[PDB]
């Protein structure tokens, strides 16, 4: 009875926590796509 | 005059950018131990 | 060999009683915060 | 045999010895000059 209260909380702060990591992973790969192409736009700028 | 500028402000926001997901990217392999973490305490207390 | 199996039956039984009980009341005494990221639980889980 | 007939719930393979008093016990009377022949540990649970 006791173990299942405390494992209920812990998979809901397990299922919150690997919501999140996901998000900020998904957040990060779009952020390097734009952040690369800045880096090859302002690289032809540079070259003009 | 005005290209170098263009450049050298491209170049500053890219440092940012960079900067920025270096510190999104730890942050989510933060995130992502604490998911494994859970995840071993799942297991631990489902087991039990 | 029976002899000192039966001797090490018995130990490790003394043993698993002695961790059922440790996990009873650290878990029960631990927050729901703690719980996530402390030692004492994550080695008892390991052990049982 | 008649006690399955009657379906009280015997746990299947139970004797006198194994029923009575435990293994650890029978080791402790192995000590104090108890032969290990079936009747003098079931004479010796039944003293206890």
């Amino acid at each position: 009875n006791i173990l299942a209260e405390t494992q209920n909380k812990v998979q809901g702060l397990q299922e919150e926590l690997k919501v999140k990591m996901v998000e900020v992973n998904k957040q990060r790969e779009e952020t390097d796509i734009l952040i690369e192409k800045v880096g090859k736009e302002s690289a032809l700028a540079e070259e003009e | 005059a005005e290209l170098n500028a263009r450049v050298n402000s491209l170049k500053r926001q890219l440092e940012e950018a960079e900067a920025r997901k270096m510190i999104v990217e730890q942050d989510a392999a933060r995130c992502q131990s604490r998911l494994s973490a859970a995840e071993n305490l799942v297991n631990g207390l489902a087991g039990e | 060999a029976k002899q000192d199996l039966v001797k090490k039956q018995n130990e490790y039984a003394v043993t698993l009683d002695k961790l059922e009980s440790d996990l009873l009341q650290s878990l029960s005494e631990a927050d729901p915060a703690t719980i996530l990221d402390n030692t004492e639980l994550i080695q008892n889980l390991d052990k049982t | 045999p008649d006690i399955i007939e009657k379906g009280i719930p015997i746990t299947e393979g139970i004797e006198p010895l194994k029923i009575l008093t435990t293994e650890a016990i029978k080791s402790k009377w192995k000590n104090e000059g108890l032969p290990a022949d079936p009747m003098s540990l079931e004479n010796a649970a039944i003293i206890t």
